[PDB]
RNA sequence: CGGCACGUAGCGCAGCCUGGUAGCGCACCGUCAUGGGGUGUCGGGGGUCGGAGGUUCAAAUCCUCUCGUGCCGACCA
RNA sequence: AUGCCC
RNA sequence: UAGUCCGGAUUGGAGUCUGCAACUCGACUCCAUGAAGUCGGAAUCGCUAGUAAUCGUGGAUCAGAAUGCCACGGUGAAUAC
């Protein structure tokens, strides 16, 4: 680690909507208002709607039958 | 400060003799049976470009001189002096009334012209075939009773005067060839 | 100003902004902005950062951007797969919904290509 | 045209001020026979260049007009194998319809934000001998000027 | 035989010296003008350098060897 | 001023 | 004053109706999608007054299927030396 060559590295915390605060250490400089956290991704809980198969002879006999 | 032989030099190569710079067109080199050979050269006087032809003997020639032709941008006329810039040397290249011969009228700025500087001095300026310039002077394109193909003619920027079709009036930049002297688009 | 993944301007109306999704048009918007109780005359610079995640949830009961391209081009794949006509028409990109081509494809044609 | 010369028709003038070349201002302004729009413009681009230039409008008006209103103009005749630019003056109904015309073109080629505020810029610029509008003028005066030695 | 000077768009030529973009005329294509053709006007497309191998970061260009062509004289006994 | 032919 | 709260083409999904029957190949609606296009080269057209320009409405044909055709009014110019 040189001296003066890299920019100020400081502790920030960071507010999630999952309602969690990521206290961490960052160059953003001021705090951070974060929408999306990796615990509230859709990433374990999405990979159905995600995914969206469906079937046309279930659509069809819905829609109509005999 | 090298001397050239006539069994030497094939075309293109400038030569200085008689203290007027000359360039080989071309040269045919003859060594006929029973004779002393020699070569029936084209040259081309480089200060009036007016062709020469000449026999050398196999003994003589004569020294090459400093005849250096690349592309300098044309940057302004002030007064008498039309100066460039070496786009790589950036240097103050400066030619001469007599060095511009007839080319002014096809030379309006920032254009690339490949020009001919002997011994640190620019003789001649070639123009670029095509440039754009704008009329400045024409009367409307009245089309009137015409039964053919008639034209217009057209003071443009530099002086240079050239026929264009009809339709162009005023403010329209046309591109001509700097080699005829003629109408090629109407620049849109 | 940061929604389903993607930035949203910040100097225009609310349902504008929306819009700015793929995914959501004006009647989506106005839909959106209804079921969180914001207005549509306000920009979103100056909002509750609540107030963007509620927009969040709502969006959210939507469909968006990613799933949304994925099942068009599903479709878009499984005609061209099947082979029926819409998907020949697909595949040769020539209008599918029966407009002429004799002249006027221009849109699924691209530009003009000249004899040569 | 050809058989018959005829009279012009009349034109009621204008309710805010009554007055017949202002009615045809508005006009020459008009489109899409939208005449209650173009009233509203004309208006609007009126109180303004009064509020700009302190004396009423029709004052306004009529100075800019004074400064766009031509005098000579130009018409081709080719003659033989050249066209020709005869010199010809103009008269004055004529002066005062192509003056209104050319304010109004400049006014629309301008590129502010509403019309109203379009017109009145170049009123203003046209009492203050600035602006497309007079730069046509002293082209056509320039053209005349330049080709006098035809009659 | 050598020296030599070429080989580039359908045809005629540039570019090559001084490597880093292949251009210029005719032709060619689509309108327009015309009763129709032509002249004319307005738009566009076209090869990437005879072939091979090396120098180089890079070759139509610099090298070298080929091939197809031109001109040259191949003499004194 | 230009304007050829069916 | 943005390719935009312009433009609506294209396309996905979901439907309505007429009609034995909307795949080739109807119109229409809802959601989403948001091309080209920033006034158009040479060249060319219509118009002299309730005209041009602009905005809507009706009819024939017809089960359905018009930006066409035939009609109707609303506003309403410039210019002709
Ligand atoms: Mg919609
Ligand atoms: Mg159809
Ligand atoms: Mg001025
Ligand atoms: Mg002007
Ligand atoms: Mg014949
Ligand atoms: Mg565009
Ligand atoms: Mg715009
Ligand atoms: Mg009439
Ligand atoms: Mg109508």
């Amino acid at each position: 680690m040189k001296k003066d060559i890299h920019p100020k590295y400081e502790e920030i915390t960071a507010s999630c909507s999952c309602g969690n605060v990521m206290k961490i250490r960052s160059t953003v400089g001021h705090d951070l208002n974060l929408d999306v956290c990796s615990k509230c991704h859709p990433f374990f809980t999405g990979k159905q709607r995600d995914v969206a198969t469906g079937g046309r002879v279930d659509r069809f006999n819905k829609r109509f039958n005999i | 400060m090298a001397t050239y032989y006539s069994n030497d030099f094939r075309a293109g190569l400038k030569i200085m003799l008689d203290g007027e710079p000359y360039a080989v067109e071309a040269s045919e080199f003859v060594k006929p049976g029973k004779g002393q050979a020699f070569a029936r050269v084209k040259l081309r006087r480089l200060l009036t470009g007016t062709r020469v032809e000449k026999t050398f003997k196999s003994t003589d020639s004569a020294e090459g001189a400093d005849v250096v032709d690349m592309n300098l941008t044309y940057l302004y006329n002030d007064g008498e002096f039309w100066h460039f810039m070496n786009n790589e040397t950036f240097e103050q290249l400066s030619a001469d009334a007599k060095a511009i011969g007839d080319n002014a009228k096809w030379l309006l700025d920032q254009a690339e012209c490949i020009v001919t500087l002997w011994n640190g001095q620019p003789i001649s300026v070639t123009p670029p075939n095509f440039v754009e310039l704008e009329i400045v002077d024409t009367d409307p394109g009245l089309k009137g009773d015409t039964a053919g193909t008639g034209g217009k003619p057209a003071t443009l920027s530099t002086g240079a005067v050239v026929k264009v079709p009809l339709f162009v009036q005023i403010g329209e930049v046309i591109k001509v060839d700097t080699r005829s002297g003629e109408y090629v688009s109407r620049v849109k | 100003a940061r929604i389903a993944g993607i930035n949203i301007p910040d100097h225009k109306h609310a349902v504008i902004a929306l819009t700015s999704i793929y995914g959501v048009g004006k009647t989506r918007s106005k839909a959106i902005l209804a079921a969180a109780g914001i207005a549509e005359d306000v920009k979103i610079s100056e909002l509750s950062e609540g107030q963007i995640d509620t927009l969040r949830d709502e969006v959210a009961k939507f469909v968006v951007e990613g799933d949304l391209r994925r099942e068009i081009s599903m479709s878009i794949k499984r005609l061209m797969d099947l082979g029926c006509y819409r998907g020949l028409r697909h595949r040769r990109g020539l209008p599918v919904r029966g407009q002429r081509t004799k002249t006027n494809a221009r849109t699924r044609k691209g530009p003009r290509k000249p004899i040569k | 045209p050809r058989r018959r010369v005829i009279g012009q028709r009349k034109i009621l003038p204008d309710p805010k001020f009554g007055s017949e070349l202002l009615a045809k201002f508005v006009n020459i302004l008009m489109v899409d026979g939208k005449k209650s729009t173009a009233e509203s413009i004309v208006y609007s681009a009126l109180e303004t260049l009064a509020q700009r230039s302190g004396k009423s409008e029709l004052e306004a008006f009529e100075v800019a007009l004074e400064n766009v209103r031509p005098t000579v103009e130009v018409k081709s005749r080719r003659v033989g194998g050249s066209t020709y630019q005869v010199p010809v003056e103009v008269r004055p109904v004529r002066r005062n319809a192509l003056a209104m015309r050319w304010i109004v073109e400049a006014a629309r080629k301008r590129g502010d934000k509403s019309m109203a505020l379009r017109l009145a810029n170049e009123l203003s610029d046209a009492a203050e001998n600035k602006g497309t509008a007079v730069k046509k003028r002293e082209d056509v005066h320039r053209m005349a000027e330049a080709n006098k030695a035809f009659a």
